[PDB]
């Protein structure tokens, strides 16, 4: 077995297990020559990357999938999301490591993906989603087996099929992933580089990623074995950078 | 990182409209006339006036448009029509009919350009007798400090004459000359503030006073 | 004030009070009345793009017998004007005693998600907003005023560049001037 | 690669460099 | 014609009146020889060690004095107070700059002392002082003109002769210390250590530093010259270090 | 410290800090640069010096003040005379405003030399008079409010404009220095040849024009002294005069 | 290859 160590957290990874390192960038800190804030950094290290362990799901028979936006899912965990309200530019990669473990006679199959710039339709083609359906502060928001109506003005279009940007989803292989096999898998370990046209950002503003699970072969089980699998989500920042000091943010 | 499209060069050598007149087919004395100054309009005039004393070479470019008018006859047919541009430097004859003997051009320098083919174009040199331009002038023409006062005692260029070439055509046209200066290698000196007041009159700078700038309420407002 | 040197001025006095901000413009060098008819917005009105930081010359112009001290700050965007002193001095501030220096330059810098900003406004291109406090009121002797003003002065600093030029809005005709 | 063709310098191209 | 910078802030000071730096130390950060805590410290740096400026008081013709607890008093403000919450250990250094400014027709002379374990003593003497009266962020707490009854049940004896502390308030020197006489002065600043006798301790628990304004020589002035005369103090962390992250505290 | 010319030391100096123009010093005309063909006249000590033209008193309520330069030295001493009997003139200056009120008064004036200084008029199809723009020894005022219309040959004079169309708060690229009485009491300015051509004639061209303008108005309690001047001194600096002839005003 | 223009925008594309 191995040990993935950020601060004072630890996992335990398999030891075979693949970690998929995003677009084959290992996340680092910003050079000075392609910075243009001029006022030096806050490198939290320690307090700041480290794995903060979402809330649970469960993970049902009929479960079409779920989806956070990263840098508004640990916008209320800890130092990470304090110096996120108190500074106007960020920049941070993630380790992300999603669990679930069932047994040999369950089965299963997850699709663990990372969505950079995941802009999302709506359900009225003349209206964009409101900020709570889109955002789920570490309270994954779902998708769903049907279409939603055009009734509803400020909803996300949350057909899995169109994973809700209007794509096919079985093509969001692009983006960097894993899959969860319950047959041979336990978890899945994703380290994402900082992924954005611009060298800093602002946490609250955008999102500049945004995990997606979806199984794509349903949970089943024969009568007897434990019907109640929670899947839990774990990310850690790396390499976090803040710049801009002010007073902090009402958001 | 760099500063490179402020450069002077860059800032003021774009084409600008500075003056566009027209013109009649066979008319009487259907020949245009322009004396050429750089304060008819606003744009080019603010860019150069951010300066005291200029000194560059000139791209002149000519945009010339022209459009039936309205006629009695059963089906005029155009035929290409050809234009003369002439420029008459100060002291020069002058036309004063559409068929006059100085559009012979002897000597004054003239573009002839048939319509449907690219705009003609003409650099000319640093044309001043002091060694800059001058875009203000803090003095009179006459030494007795009286007739006139401002920068119209020195602008002294000589005039630019349109006319058609072509004429008789049985059915009116009417066209319009477009003059566009570029100031190319271009030196300045004396940064003076950007004008505020909107411009009143070509050759002096009357001003009717208007504000500072824009308003807001409080001191704190956002 | 606009249609005089009043404009100028910006008003200060002995109080009673602290915190009590002296003025706030947001930090728009093109697009706000305070700068855009500056020097430096007249120019950036003909450019598209900007990046630098920017100098804020302030000068004190009361009786060489008045004291006192100011905090003048930049909180860039994101979150709203500072409201008290308390919130403006977590940004960039900056300590001027009125006694020792009658003039004090603030260098604002340049933090920016991109590398340029719009001189027009637009939200994405947010600039922040720069505040002025009371550090310790201004205190005068007898006999001499307790009202004075200051004089805000705005230039760029070395790292200051403009980008695709453009028409300015400032002028406007409808017929050939004569 | 500039050629400057005529003889007048006044017909040249603007010093953009 | 001097300039003081620590993160995003910059303070203005006469290059006469020196800083007073601490018991000869200048502040450090504590290194593997003196430590216990095994975990890595964060150290926020910039988003710490910067100038927050407390609350300003009025000082008046009859004002005894004001104190302020460390520890507790930037508690709230900034990141710092943020880490406060969330780390069970601390340390730290301060660079306090005092800022008063009076004109020539004024006078006046205060002492501005940094005490390292100002223990302060009850006016009840069968109680300890209550936290609230012992405490106050971004809200002075005030020294007293006169004795303050026995009868107050949990009480700070904040008799100025006395210091709080059962002391001559004339002998508080030996602590560091400025004096700001408006005659000649406008400000005072004090670069102070961390004093502890532990390499770190819990930020909430213990103000190890308690900084003293107490004017000895009182404000005057004639009629006409500005009766209101402010005194702020602006406060800087210096290498700053929390050990041991967790859940916040209130 | 002091800055002697020619019989005048004016003494006015503490560090401080003289503004040189465009960074250029004052020289004669150089052999590369000139044209007239006769040899000129250099008065030197006798027109290069300190000439101090007409106080003015400054005002709770004074808008500003403004000077032509050549029709302000036209009168004074040989510097006229020269200019009066010479076709061609080419002269720098030394321009030093003096103001001194005491700590207990407050005020900042704007002290800048515009060259090319073209003033508009009130109605707008003419120019002003010729008195309007120039004050020999007589420092030309600026007005509070906005001039009428109706007045035929008069001089825009509203001080938030300078009578030129522009930003007041923008005349800082011309070169200037504050008094600000709080911390100053004069300032100097040394201004160069400033034309398009080497040489111009004196009194058709005023190659300059001083400009005074408070920005922060005077004020002080009642007591302290309330008559507050201001007074220019003025000397050209390296003047040559060519083509000599008869002279006229 | 040889270039007319001044600026690297005018340039043809990066096909070789």
């Amino acid at each position: 077995v191995r040990s993935i160590t950020l601060g004072n957290s630890t996992i335990t990874t398999q030891e075979c297990a693949n970690v998929v390192v995003g677009y084959g960038v290992w996340p680092e800190y910003l050079k000075d020559n392609e910075a243009t804030a001029e006022d030096q950094p806050t490198q939290p290290d320690v307090a700041t990357c480290r794995f903060y362990t979402l809330e649970s799901v469960q993970w049902m028979k009929n479960s079409a999938g779920w989806w956070w936006k990263l840098p508004d899912a640990l916008s209320q965990m800890g130092l990470f999301g304090q110096n996120m309200q108190y500074h106007y530019l960020g920049r941070t990669g993630y380790t992300i490591h999603v669990q679930c473990n069932a047994s040999k006679f369950h089965q299963g199959c997850l699709l663990v993906v990372c969505v950079p710039e995941a802009e999302m339709g709506c359900s009225n083609l003349n209206n964009t989603p409101e900020f709570a359906e889109l955002s789920g502060g570490d309270t994954a928001r779902m998708f769903t087996d049907t279409q939603i109506g055009e009734t509803n003005s400020k909803k996300v279009q949350t057909a899995v099929w169109n994973a809700g940007m209007g794509v096919g989803v079985g093509n969001l292989t692009i983006y960097p992933h894993q899959w969860i096999n319950l047959r041979t898998n336990n978890s899945a370990t994703i380290v994402m580089p900082y992924i954005n046209s611009v060298p800093m950002d602002n946490m609250f503003r955008h999102n500049n990623l945004t995990l997606m699970i979806i199984p794509f072969v349903p949970l089943n089980y024969s009568e007897g074995s434990s019907p109640y699998v929670p899947i839990t989500v774990t990310i850690a920042p790396m390499c976090a950078e803040y710049n801009g000091l002010r007073l902090a943010s009402s958001q | 990182h760099s500063r490179s499209e402020s450069s002077i060069e860059n800032f003021l050598c774009r084409a600008a409209c500075v003056y566009y007149a027209t013109y009649t087919n066979n008319s009487e004395k259907g020949y245009a006339e322009w004396v050429i100054n750089t304060r008819q309009v606003a744009q080019l005039r603010r860019k150069l006036e951010l300066f005291t004393y200029l000194r560059f070479d000139l791209e002149l470019t000519f945009v010339i448009t022209s459009a039936q008018q309205p006629s009695t006859a059963t089906s005029v047919d155009a035929p290409v029509q050809t234009h003369q541009i002439m420029y008459v430097p100060p002291g020069g004859p002058v036309p004063t009919k559409v068929t006059d003997y100085a559009w012979q051009t002897s000597t004054n320098p003239s573009v002839f350009w048939t319509e449907g083919n690219a705009p003609p174009r003409m650099s000319i040199p640093f044309i001043s007798i002091g060694n800059a331009y001058s875009c203000f002038y803090d003095g009179w023409t006459q030494f007795s400090r009286n007739g006139v006062y401002g920068i119209n005692t020195l602008n002294n260029m000589g005039t630019l004459y349109m006319r058609h070439v072509n004429e008789a055509g049985q059915g009116p046209i009417k066209s319009t000359v477009r003059i566009y200066f570029k100031p190319k290698h271009v030196k300045a000196w004396v940064p003076r503030p950007p004008r505020l007041c909107q411009y009143e009159k070509q050759k002096n700078v009357n001003f009717t006073p208007t504000g500072v700038t824009t308003t807001r309420v409080g001191i704190t407002t956002t | 004030n606009v249609n005089s040197l009043k404009a100028y001025q910006i008003p200060v006095q002995s109080n009673s009070d602290n915190g009590k901000q002296v003025f706030g413009f947001p930090l728009q060098p093109g697009a706000n009345g305070v700068l855009n008819r500056t020097l430096l917005g007249e120019i950036l009105n003909y450019y598209t793009h900007w990046s630098g930081s920017i100098k804020l010359t302030f000068m004190f112009c009361g009786s060489a017998m008045a004291t006192g001290k100011f905090l003048l700050a930049y909180s860039p965007p994101g979150a709203g004007v500072p409201k008290n002193r308390k919130d403006a001095m977590l940004g960039t501030h900056v300590i001027w005693d009125v006694g020792l220096q009658s003039s004090c330059v603030l260098c604002v810098p340049w933090i920016s998600q991109t590398h340029y900003r719009y001189v027009v406004e637009d939200e994405y291109t947010a600039a922040g907003y720069i505040t002025c406090w009371y550090q310790t009121n201004i205190v005068v002797p007898a006999d001499v005023q307790s009202s004075c003003d200051i004089l805000c002065f705005v230039s760029a600093c070395n790292d200051f560049s403009v980008r695709m030029l453009k028409d300015t809005p400032f002028i406007r005709q409808d017929t050939f001037y004569q | 690669t500039n050629i400057n063709y005529y003889k007048d310098a006044a017909s040249n191209s603007a010093n953009r460099q």
